[PDB]
């Protein structure tokens, strides 16, 4: 998981 | 029209003509007016409003000419539906025919492309069909030859009744010593009486020998068979065939044993008559009259079966897990079929009747059934009827004041009553499993699903204290079903495979070998993980997942695989290992002067149930290396635009 939603 | 041409081929396309039909451009029409649509440029009117505009209107105008053909044949549902349809088309595209015409051209165009798939007949230039034939033809044997000694019966009868009124008509009138050596003209008579009776015997002995052995054959291959099959069908196996072959087999050998009696009997009558010193209906009398009740007890009892497992109404994707205080059906059906058995056979229902564990197994929940305990067996008609009862209204009750994985049987008992003949019969549900809350459907599930996969006994119910393994070419086929039930797609090689090594590692292998603790057993299991996928797809993916536009299942490791040297937006859709609730995430590639790799925090119902996973994936957006927000979301994994892959999906 790197990105935010 | 190419309408018709659909209509014939494999329940395949036909199934997949359905899904091009929904209430924006409704079938009734497209078959209504088939001939007048299949004919116009739609291809032309999808690229001018004009052309566009005046052929909506000649659409409408063939509907309204249907409409009175209905009117004509007072087709007053046609009437309402084609009125509806027409009334729908209307404020659908009177605004924007131009569209409707792109509707109509794809929509024949994607049929086409349907009976162009549906040539695969190249591919297409015995297991169970030749059994099938065999038995018909070994049962038809056994009538055949039933009637041929019921014949001879008949012939052997009339013999010894001429006979014997020749007889008491000498002797009965009134060197005449050698004259009443015309006792020989009897002496005759006897002759062939005996040789006529050895004969008849020996067809009835050699009658039972075939039945018996065919007999075999019915209850130990194709009554097993079935059973398995309604097994697996249960348990989201392929739909298991219906009982009519075997109620079929089943009440042919049955007339014919049940006439076999009727011989017997008349064979007596004809004792009583007349016997002597090495009479063969009296040395086999016994004998047979033994073998043929043994054969019709056996034959009735097997025939006495669960057409339908123990089902809520109310969960009917779930047949054997059964929760407490909710009502719940079976159905019984006794495969013989005899009018003189109609409303004879009272069957009873009994729960967890001789089971050890009742005291065996500690702590043993027991319950209690509670609606109708008892239904009489009628007479039902399907296209050949049926001898079956069935109970709507049970509803279990906790008596009280391993875990839930404990498994119980619902048992049926019936009796059959007439002249000097009894026999009882009784047979069990598979296993089952008694809940108390929802909340352990899935988990229940999970034992049924491990019980049925390995067992083909009815009855154990200790199962679950030596829980044999799965060989993953097994339960990788169970899971696709699983899928392939609640949705209108199971899962495949590659979606399987991450799936497979997931559970055997590494070296995963079609002989691999999953232990029940690997599968319902620092987070949450396997089975309730997979499990609470299909719900976030049932609830919130169905059309994403079921147009394939999904991959669900990859590695991290097989993630970038594929990903790496690849189009710069292009991403994946794959459904969270971590998540304890189910939730999908999307990882895609980007260039940023090897490939760079990018993976959203699993979105989950509880984001899914405020805005739509489509429209989440059209509008997200990130900072990008230039300190600038777009979204990095273009390509799907072939290769295909954002837009143009969910497109439809798209709220707005
Ligand atoms: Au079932």
């Amino acid at each position: 998981y790197d990105k935010p939603h | 029209s190419q309408w018709y041409e659909l209509q014939q081929l494999d329940s395949k396309f036909l199934e997949q003509v359905h899904q091009l039909y929904d209430d924006s451009f409704p079938m009734e029409i497209r078959q209504y007016l088939a001939q007048w649509l299949e004919k116009q440029d739609w291809e032309h009117a999808a690229n001018d409003v004009s052309f566009a505009t005046i052929r909506f209107h000649d659409l409408l105008s063939q509907l309204d000419d249907q409409y009175s053909r209905f009117s004509l044949e007072n087709n007053f549902l046609l009437q309402h539906n084609i009125r509806k349809s027409k009334r729908n088309l209307q404020d659908n595209f009177q605004e924007d025919p131009i569209q409707m015409s792109m509707i109509i051209y794809s929509c024949l165009k994607e049929e086409r492309k349907i009976l162009e798939n549906a040539q695969r007949f190249n591919q297409a230039q015995t297991v169970m069909l030749d059994k099938q034939k065999e038995l018909d033809s070994k049962v038809r044997n056994v009538k055949d030859k039933v009637m041929c000694i019921e014949h001879e019966i008949k012939s052997l009868e009339d013999l010894q009744d001429e006979y014997d009124f020749k007889c008491k008509t000498l002797q009965n009138r009134e060197a005449k010593s050698d004259q009443k050596q015309e006792q020989l003209l009897l002496k005759k008579m006897y002759l062939m009486l005996d040789n006529k009776r050895k004969e008849v015997v020996h067809k009835i002995i050699e009658l039972l020998n075939v039945t018996e052995l065919t007999q075999n054959a019915l209850i130990n291959d194709e009554l097993v068979e079935w059973k398995r099959r309604q097994q697996s069908a249960c348990i989201g196996g392929p739909p298991n065939a219906c009982l009519d072959q075997l109620q079929n087999w089943f009440t042919i050998v049955a007339e014919s044993l049940q006439q076999v009696r009727q011989q017997l009997k008349k064979l007596e009558e004809l004792e009583q008559k007349y016997t002597y010193e090495h009479d063969p209906i009296t040395k086999n009398k016994q004998v047979l009259w033994d073998r043929t009740f043994s054969l019709f007890q056996q034959l009735i009892q097997s025939s006495f079966v669960v057409e339908r497992q123990p089902c809520m109404p109310t969960h009917p994707q779930r047949p054997l897990v059964l929760k407490t205080g909710v009502q719940f059906t079976v159905k019984l059906r006794l495969l013989v079929k005899l009018q003189e058995l109609n409303y004879n056979l009272k069957v009873k229902v009994l729960f967890d009747k001789d089971v050890n564990e009742r005291n065996t197994v500690k702590g043993f929940r027991k319950f209690n059934i509670l609606g109708t305990h008892t239904k009489v067996m009628n007479m039902e008609e399907s296209t050949n009827g049926s001898l079956a009862a069935e109970f709507r209204h049970l509803q279990l009750k906790e008596q009280k004041n391993i875990v839930t994985e404990e498994l119980h049987s619902l048992s049926f008992e019936t009796q059959l009553c007439q002249p000097g003949l009894v026999i009882d019969l009784e047979t069990t549900s598979l296993p089952v499993v008694v809940i108390s809350n929802v909340s352990q459907l899935p988990s229940g599930w999970a034992s049924i699903l491990w019980y049925n996969m390995l067992v083909a006994e009815p009855r154990n119910l200790s199962f679950f204290l030596t829980p044999p393994c799965a060989r993953w070419a097994q339960l990788s086929e169970v899971l696709s079903w699983q899928f392939s039930s609640v949705t209108k797609r199971g899962l495949n090689v590659d979606q399987l495979n991450m799936l497979g090594e997931k559970l055997l590692g590494p070296n995963a292998s079609p002989d691999g070998l999953i232990p029940w603790t690997r599968f319902c057993k620092k987070n949450f299991p396997f089975w309730l993980w997979i499990e609470s996928i299909l719900e976030l797809i049932k609830k919130h993916l169905l059309p994403l997942w079921n147009d394939g536009c999904i991959m669900g299942f990859i590695s991290k490791e097989r993630e970038r695989a594929l990903l790496k040297d690849q189009q710069p937006g292009t991403f994946l859709l794959r459904f969270s290992e971590s998540s304890r609730e189910g939730a999908i995430t999307f990882t895609w590639v980007e260039r940023s002067q090897e490939p760079d790799f990018h993976a959203v925090e699993p979105y989950t119902k509880k984001e899914l149930s405020a805005v739509t996973f489509p429209d989440i994936i059209r509008n997200y957006k990130v900072m990008a290396a230039e300190n600038i927000p777009e979204n990095p979301l273009k390509y799907l994994y072939p290769n295909i635009d954002k837009d143009h892959a969910f497109g439809k999906y798209y709220s707005r």
